[PDB]
RNA sequence: GCCCGGAUAGCUCAGUCGGUAGAGCAGGGGAUUGAAAAUCCCCGUGUCCUUGGUUCGAUUCCGAGUCCGGGCACCA
RNA sequence: UCGAUGUCGGCUCGUCGCAUCCUGGGGCUGAAGAAGGUCCCAAGGGUUGGGCUGUUCGCCCAUUAAAGCGGCACGCGAGCU
RNA sequence: CGAAUGCCGGCAUGAGUAACGAUAAAGAGGGUGAGAAUCCCUCUCGCCGUAAGCCCAAGGGUUCCUACGCAAUGGUCGUCAGCGUAGGGUUAGGCGGGACCUAAGGUGAAGCCGAAAGGCGUAGCCGAAGGGCAGCCGGUUAAUAUUCCGGCCCUUCCCGCAGGUGCGAUGGGGGGACGCUCUAGGCUAGGGGGACCGGAGCCAUGGACGAGCCCGGCCAGAAGCGCAGGGUGGGAGGUAGGCAAAUCCGCCUCCCAACAAGCUCUGCGUGGUGGGGAAGCCCGUACGGGUGACAACCCCCCGAAGCCAGGGAGCCAAGAAAAGCCUCUAAGCACAACCUGCGGGAACCCGUACCGCAAACCGACACAGGUGGGCGGGUGCAAGAGCACUCAGGCGCGCGGGAGAACCCUCGCCAAGGAACUCUGCAAGUUGGCCCCGUAACUUCGGGAGAAGGGGUGCUCCCUGGGGUGAUGAGCCCCGGGGAGCCGCAGUGAACAGGCUCUGGCGACUGUUUACCAAAAACACAGCUCUCUGCGAACUCGUAAGAGGAGGUAUAGGGAGCGACGCUUGCCCGGUGCCGGAAGGUCAAGGGGAGGGGUGCAAGCCCCGAACCGAAGCCCCGGUGAACGGCGGCCGUAACUAUAACGGUCCUAAGGUAGCGAAAUUCCUUGUCGGGUAAGUUCCGACCUGCACGAAAAGCGUAACGACCGGAGCGCUGUCUCGGCGAGGGACCCGGUGAAAUUGAACUGGCCGUGAAGAUGCGGCCUACCCGUGGCAGGACGAAAAGACCCCGUGGAGCUUUACUGCAGC
RNA sequence: CGAGCUAGCCCUGGCCAGGGUGAAGCUGGGGUGAGACCCAGUGGAGGCCCGAACCGGUGGGGGAUGCAAACCCCUCGGAUG
RNA sequence: GUGGUUCGUGGAGCCAUGGGGGAAUCUGGGCGGACCACCGCCUAAGGCUAAGUACUCCGGGUGACCGAUAGCGCACCAGUA
RNA sequence: GUGGGAGAGGGUGGUGGAAUUCCCGGAGUAGCGGUGAAAUGCGCAGAUACCGGGAGGAACGCCGAUGGCGAAGGCAGCCACCUGGUCCACCCGUGACGCUGAGGCGCGAAAGCGUGGGGAGCAAACCGGAUUAGAUACCCGGGUAGUCCACGCCCUAAACG
């Protein structure tokens, strides 16, 4: 049956993407805690 | 005059169509068309701001001309009578003699083929707007201005019209199809006669998916809904209002005047509804 | 089964600060009528449900009891 | 027994008690006979099919030798409903 | 540390147990290999075939192809693999996207707003499965191909030559440019048939050397031409409108053509050319290649939902934009420029593998689930994308071998009976397509209707009516009519394919809903009423700006109730709400200051403060019921009796009108009576003592409708009396792989007792060799889930209000 | 931080085999003073009918450490709105 | 009208200020806890100003600090799978 | 046929004044209304009575008659349009073309009904005040359908001479 994911990929970069998450200060510090803990990926991989 | 069904099915013996005998022209003017944004009653955050709206046929936007009097003196045919879906009135084609076309909401009787023209001057006759100081007293009239030079604003709907009581002073003495008697001003252009398409009020829905057309979604009552909803909502097996009837937002519905007290056109009204 | 009200003239009801209790209708005697109503003039009258008790004195306050009016009997 | 002992009835499947419904054996009789009344022995076996209602129960139809009453966590939901 | 349903890890029990993921299905020969049911190859068998085949798009991201491998992954095996290692593989001016356009939305010079962050917003800009734009056929690789190659065609940009012309734009105008249903003519895709053309070969087993059987009989193609079709008037004059100008467009007048006539555009056909090309046999191919062959390459018929395409008709709910394109003029330039033809040159970036109804995507899995678009052949059955079989193609679902117990599941059949089953005909059965005959109550006249109930249905021959295409004819194709026979148990012979009636309740209806225990009588619904709202509307969202309402205007918009239709919808305004009331009472800040007080020598500075003036609110006056709401009681009375039309009285704001009534409402209750049944707590009809109906939280009816819920009957049945037999998939045995909750430890009997009151574990008796396997569920107060009922906690949370207190709002 | 599930709305596309019923209109005929209206033929309407795809989720059975954290089978509702 | 202070309206001054009214330049102004007198203190409505103070991504020293279930989540290619 | 007449004969569209009611302005004060008599009701929140302005509906005084017209039901201010019936005169035309009339068709007061409008006055129902033994009546105060318009129904009557 229909399940929650339904990949796409204009809707992932679209709005959890780099561009996205800089539009807004609550994204930008998304950015600001993941770039501190030292994520691998500040954002999602996407194509 | 309103079309009825024999009932091949259930809800064709009680639908009503309009009568279109008076519609000259099927497609419209192109110059004269836009396109129309449908809101789904959405405001610009996304929420709704009015209910139960959506869906209904799409609809190219007719400009209509409710200044009739920056043409002032320039005559004009009536080209064609036709429908405009985003009114209960229908609209009347001008051609203007100096070759511009307008479309004039059509008054009742004006028939295709008439001269029709705007200004101090004019003859009192249908479809001929004029400031409303030089109509004479007693003429009905409708498509009226409310200040001067801001355009039509009362009595533009299909069969409805307002009438001239009296001058005084500066200002003449309308009664609105309300029939709330109103000063108005005295250069306020009105366009004499009935709006017409009068036969309007009689037309019959006749089944739920014809009012979906116009765009209009089914309607919840606060009796069937539960309390976080509304104040009617709840309470075992229905029931009653067990207060006074009010809004979703819980302001009482009989009776409660929302008029605010204090505007200054109240210096401006005479009467009531 | 549990709580509430009520009992006052023949009927329907009022009232009581614990001291001499009333209204209407009925009823009785007279008038009026040919006669009968309607009308008029006189007329009363109950031991205020029972039984204890308080008090100088209880329809009135107290506690029980009848019998009628009423409400309840929910979670399982 | 609330860190769970599933709760009415039906069905299926039994098993027991006797304060015995029938069949067996008795006594008394207001027991002529036949048919009963009542009490005594007796638990081996038996103890119907339907209409109504979730019903248990109960009433009704049609039969019967009779259409017995109780217990078994109102027997039985890791057996079904 | 021994306990915390503790934490982390390890290893046990259950147990060689359940299971190994669709019941489409297998068998053998050969091969390879240490090893083979499981890999390759052949033959045979089976399953899909509006798919389980083929091609796009998403999404996935090397899974692609090849060699070498089998530790792990693969539910077994494994030499195989979507797995390990390695090497290769994706080629474009024309396909998709970008260097084009705009949609919703987004963003956003101007501008507005907001403590900050930020919110809005015109122009513009971004934004696509929409608009615009130039490639078709075939060949080639192990693996890409409209991309490479071959053939045949085309686009744009730059430069030039020729001819033409007032050239010229982000400005003006035209166009682009549109719905839904139905549909004409001509075509194409696709299909069937041919005795015609071409083809290896075939004659079996009784027959056939045959006008036999088997196979194939095309594809693309510029210009021209031809057939069908879309678009489309020409000229003059006037001109104040299209925010400058216009010779354009609009508008008025006059003159010519009414028509594809012309012009133009597109489909199809034909076309220089180019290509393809079966069966069968051989070659060994894993998979293809040789030949068939100088292959033929034509006639007929059916024929789209596709094309001509902006076709036509009807209807109401009235059906995007912008650029490309054409035209017009403006600066400016006219040696420019532009237009047409020709010719050379120039033509970038990204995608292209593979999977793609799925073992490669979303579902932790090689998961019986989910996933958009196109193509989807044949024959038969009225049709069809249905059904059965089948082609191309693709599969036999990654554990097998056996046995032929119970029991389970899915399936077949059954004597007599036929609902007796049961909460209930739940389940199953019956019915079943098409043609003809026939069809009631009632009704809103449409319906009810497929009412109900019947007859027909195959094949053979003979005769015969109408149509399409052809020619008006043959042939092909479509629809029938009449007659005479033949066969079986049976002719919609297999598959797909209503059981029907009567009578109540509720809801008018089609719709909608608790994703995942409720589809309903609930919601909605047209429709009826009240009410607000005069437009910067009321209302809603927002601190605001803004927005929705609505580019609407009272025949409109919001809010509430009721809920098609029919016949109707009574009385009460005391209380509450809303509405009206220029008086009166009360009323806060403020005004006002009679009077009083602090201090100083004083002038003074400072504080308190009566009258009186003073809003909305409230009080007060009235109105209002499709506003919140409400709509009694007792006693007597008629010439049998009984009852009580009548009288009396208490209380109230007034005491229930019509209709209806033991009801989706009736406690007593299985009310009483009638109906139905042998028998009826249900059901239908009455009655009225209505615990505790009653008129828009509508009253009473209503044709039609319903996977709603009652009650009856016919039909038919394994529902049942009451069971039996049979089939397949399990269960059982063997080989391979191998879980689970649970688990203080266990050497774990019965009775009668006792015990915290239900004992394998204590007492006394009884019974009892050790250990398993297939079975059944009575017990271990079995498992599971720290009871969801109940209480408790000065625990929480949703909801309400004339609870308290605030806040928004007014 | 979430509307890649789900709910509503906005923009732009697509889809719905085959059969059946036969509204208005139209045209003819009849009728009339003219009409109303009646009959035929044509026409092809509809939250119309049967039934695939598609959307559902009615009843029963199965499943219940599933194939599946909602599935399978039989049956059933809608199917131009 | 409010905030700050120990000050919660209190006898409530002080410092600050959203609203109203609205001065003077030393004989001017503020303050010493309502107010007044006296006596003092101080000079608002412009601005700058090291150090002594806070912290620890970073480097170094040292531990009656851990010793791979500890110590940072990470001693190991961890903000990774 | 010609030439004339009379009339509230019908359909349509316009249009006038009196009065009633409401609203606004003015002026003015204690009662108005009502009846058998009263009360309810209205009125110091300024009623009644008076003047001026406005709004709206319905009906048309005098003329007016015991009169006229119509087949009946019916028809009454004024104006115009459209249109029926009818009488007289002249003796011109047709040449029995006539009378009646089952069915049919059409008209048909009031009330009532549907959908819209409209609503001043009146007024079933209803409320209230009186009267009465009662009073679901007669009288008074209110008052909703209705009365009016359009369109479609109903088809009755002491529709009588
Ligand atoms: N109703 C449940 C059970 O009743 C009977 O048995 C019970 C029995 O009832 C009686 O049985 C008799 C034998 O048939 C009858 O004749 C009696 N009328 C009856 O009361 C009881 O005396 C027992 N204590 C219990 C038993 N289950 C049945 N035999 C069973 O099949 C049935 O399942
Ligand atoms: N018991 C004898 C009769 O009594 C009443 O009638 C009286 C009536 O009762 C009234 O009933 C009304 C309802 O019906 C109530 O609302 C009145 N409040 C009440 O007073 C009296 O108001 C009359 N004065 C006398 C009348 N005979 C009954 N109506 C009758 O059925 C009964 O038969
Ligand atoms: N059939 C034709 C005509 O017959 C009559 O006219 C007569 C007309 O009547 C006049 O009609 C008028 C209308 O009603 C009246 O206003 C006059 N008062 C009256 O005298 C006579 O005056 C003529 N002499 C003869 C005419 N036949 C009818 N009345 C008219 O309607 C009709 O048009
Ligand atoms: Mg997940
Ligand atoms: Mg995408
Ligand atoms: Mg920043
Ligand atoms: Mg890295
Ligand atoms: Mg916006
Ligand atoms: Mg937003
Ligand atoms: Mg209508
Ligand atoms: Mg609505
Ligand atoms: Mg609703
Ligand atoms: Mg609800
Ligand atoms: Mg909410
Ligand atoms: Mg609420
Ligand atoms: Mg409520
Ligand atoms: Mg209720
Ligand atoms: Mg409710
Ligand atoms: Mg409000
Ligand atoms: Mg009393
Ligand atoms: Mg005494
Ligand atoms: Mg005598
Ligand atoms: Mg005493
Ligand atoms: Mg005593
Ligand atoms: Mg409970
Ligand atoms: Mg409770
Ligand atoms: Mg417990
Ligand atoms: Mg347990
Ligand atoms: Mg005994
Ligand atoms: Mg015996
Ligand atoms: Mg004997
Ligand atoms: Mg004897
Ligand atoms: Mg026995
Ligand atoms: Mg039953
Ligand atoms: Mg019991
Ligand atoms: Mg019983
Ligand atoms: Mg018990
Ligand atoms: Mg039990
Ligand atoms: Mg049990
Ligand atoms: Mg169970
Ligand atoms: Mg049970
Ligand atoms: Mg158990
Ligand atoms: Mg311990
Ligand atoms: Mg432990
Ligand atoms: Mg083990
Ligand atoms: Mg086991
Ligand atoms: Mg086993
Ligand atoms: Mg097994
Ligand atoms: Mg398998
Ligand atoms: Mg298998
Ligand atoms: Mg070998
Ligand atoms: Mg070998
Ligand atoms: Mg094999
Ligand atoms: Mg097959
Ligand atoms: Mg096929
Ligand atoms: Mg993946
Ligand atoms: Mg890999
Ligand atoms: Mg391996
Ligand atoms: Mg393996
Ligand atoms: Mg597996
Ligand atoms: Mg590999
Ligand atoms: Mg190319
Ligand atoms: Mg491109
Ligand atoms: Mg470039
Ligand atoms: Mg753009
Ligand atoms: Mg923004
Ligand atoms: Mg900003
Ligand atoms: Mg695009
Ligand atoms: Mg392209
Ligand atoms: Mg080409
Ligand atoms: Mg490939
Ligand atoms: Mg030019
Ligand atoms: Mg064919
Ligand atoms: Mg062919
Ligand atoms: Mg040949
Ligand atoms: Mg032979
Ligand atoms: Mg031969
Ligand atoms: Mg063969
Ligand atoms: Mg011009
Ligand atoms: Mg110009
Ligand atoms: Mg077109
Ligand atoms: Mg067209
Ligand atoms: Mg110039
Ligand atoms: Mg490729
Ligand atoms: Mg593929
Ligand atoms: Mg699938
Ligand atoms: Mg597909
Ligand atoms: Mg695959
Ligand atoms: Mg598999
Ligand atoms: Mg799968
Ligand atoms: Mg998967
Ligand atoms: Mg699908
Ligand atoms: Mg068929
Ligand atoms: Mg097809
Ligand atoms: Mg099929
Ligand atoms: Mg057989
Ligand atoms: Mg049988
Ligand atoms: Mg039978
Ligand atoms: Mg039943
Ligand atoms: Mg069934
Ligand atoms: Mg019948
Ligand atoms: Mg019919
Ligand atoms: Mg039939
Ligand atoms: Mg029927
Ligand atoms: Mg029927
Ligand atoms: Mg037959
Ligand atoms: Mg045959
Ligand atoms: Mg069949
Ligand atoms: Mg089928
Ligand atoms: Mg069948
Ligand atoms: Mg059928
Ligand atoms: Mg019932
Ligand atoms: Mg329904
Ligand atoms: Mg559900
Ligand atoms: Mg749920
Ligand atoms: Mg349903
Ligand atoms: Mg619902
Ligand atoms: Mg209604
Ligand atoms: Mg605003
Ligand atoms: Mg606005
Ligand atoms: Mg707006
Ligand atoms: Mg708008
Ligand atoms: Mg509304
Ligand atoms: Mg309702
Ligand atoms: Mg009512
Ligand atoms: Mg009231
Ligand atoms: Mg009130
Ligand atoms: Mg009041
Ligand atoms: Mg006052
Ligand atoms: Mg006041
Ligand atoms: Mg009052
Ligand atoms: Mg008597
Ligand atoms: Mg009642
Ligand atoms: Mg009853
Ligand atoms: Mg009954
Ligand atoms: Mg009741
Ligand atoms: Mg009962
Ligand atoms: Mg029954
Ligand atoms: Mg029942
Ligand atoms: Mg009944
Ligand atoms: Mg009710
Ligand atoms: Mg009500
Ligand atoms: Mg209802
Ligand atoms: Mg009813
Ligand atoms: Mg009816
Ligand atoms: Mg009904
Ligand atoms: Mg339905
Ligand atoms: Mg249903
Ligand atoms: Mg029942
Ligand atoms: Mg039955
Ligand atoms: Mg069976
Ligand atoms: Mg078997
Ligand atoms: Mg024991
Ligand atoms: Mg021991
Ligand atoms: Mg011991
Ligand atoms: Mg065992
Ligand atoms: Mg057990
Ligand atoms: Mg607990
Ligand atoms: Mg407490
Ligand atoms: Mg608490
Ligand atoms: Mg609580
Ligand atoms: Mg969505
Ligand atoms: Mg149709
Ligand atoms: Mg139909
Ligand atoms: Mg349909
Ligand atoms: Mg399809
Ligand atoms: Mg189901
Ligand atoms: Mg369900
Ligand atoms: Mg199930
Ligand atoms: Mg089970
Ligand atoms: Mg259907
Ligand atoms: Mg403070
Ligand atoms: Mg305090
Ligand atoms: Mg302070
Ligand atoms: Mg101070
Ligand atoms: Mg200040
Ligand atoms: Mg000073
Ligand atoms: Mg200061
Ligand atoms: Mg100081
Ligand atoms: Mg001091
Ligand atoms: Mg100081
Ligand atoms: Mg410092
Ligand atoms: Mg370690
Ligand atoms: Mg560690
Ligand atoms: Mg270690
Ligand atoms: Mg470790
Ligand atoms: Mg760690
Ligand atoms: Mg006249
Ligand atoms: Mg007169
Ligand atoms: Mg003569
Ligand atoms: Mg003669
Ligand atoms: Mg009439
Ligand atoms: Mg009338
Ligand atoms: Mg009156
Ligand atoms: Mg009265
Ligand atoms: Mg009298
Ligand atoms: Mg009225
Ligand atoms: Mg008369």
């Amino acid at each position: 049956m229909k399940r929650t994911w339904q990949p796409n990929r204009r809707k992932r970069a679209k709005t959890h993407g780099f561009r996205a998450r800089m539009r807004t200060p609550g994204g930008r510090k998304v950015l600001k805690r993941r770039r501190q803990k030292g994520r691998w990926r500040l954002t999602p991989a996407v194509r | 005059a309103v079309k009825k069904f024999k009932p091949y099915t259930p809800s064709r013996r009680f639908m009503t169509v309009a009568d279109f005998s008076e519609i000259t022209k099927t497609e419209p003017e192109k110059s004269l068309v836009k396109p129309l944004k449908k809101t789904g009653g959405r405001n610009n955050q996304g929420r709704i701001t009015v209910r139960f709206r959506g869906g209904g046929h799409k609809r190219l936007y007719r400009i209509i001309d409710f200044k009739r009097w920056d043409k002032v003196g320039i005559p004009a045919k009536v080209a064609a009578i036709e429908y405009d879906p985003n009114r209960s009135a229908r609209i009347a084609l001008l051609h203007y003699v100096d070759g511009e076309k307008r479309y004039i909401i059509a008054p009742d009787g004006l028939q295709v083929g008439q001269q029709v023209v705007a200004g101090p001057d004019a003859p009192i006759q249908v479809g001929n707007a004029l400031p409303l100081r030089f109509i004479p007293v007693g003429t009905v009239v409708h498509a009226v201005e409310l200040e001067p030079k801001k355009g039509a604003k009362l009595a533009r709907a299909a069969g409805t019209s307002a009438q001239i009581q009296g001058r005084e002073g500066d200002y003449v003495i309308l009664r609105l199809p309300s029939g709330e008697l109103r000063k108005v001003h005295g250069e306020c252009y009105a366009t004499v006669g009935a709006v017409g398409n009068a036969d309007h009020k009689n037309i019959v829905l006749g089944k739920a998916g014809r009012s979906r057309w116009l765009g209009r979604r089914p309607h919840v009552r606060g009796a069937a809904m539960n309390p976080v909803d509304h104040p009617h909502g709840g309470g075992e097996g229905r029931a009653p209002r067990g207060r006074p009837p009010a809004s979703p937002w819980g302001w009482q519905t009989k009776g409660l005047k929302t008029r605010k007290r204090r505007k200054p056109s109240s210096r401006f009204i005479i009467a009531r509804r």
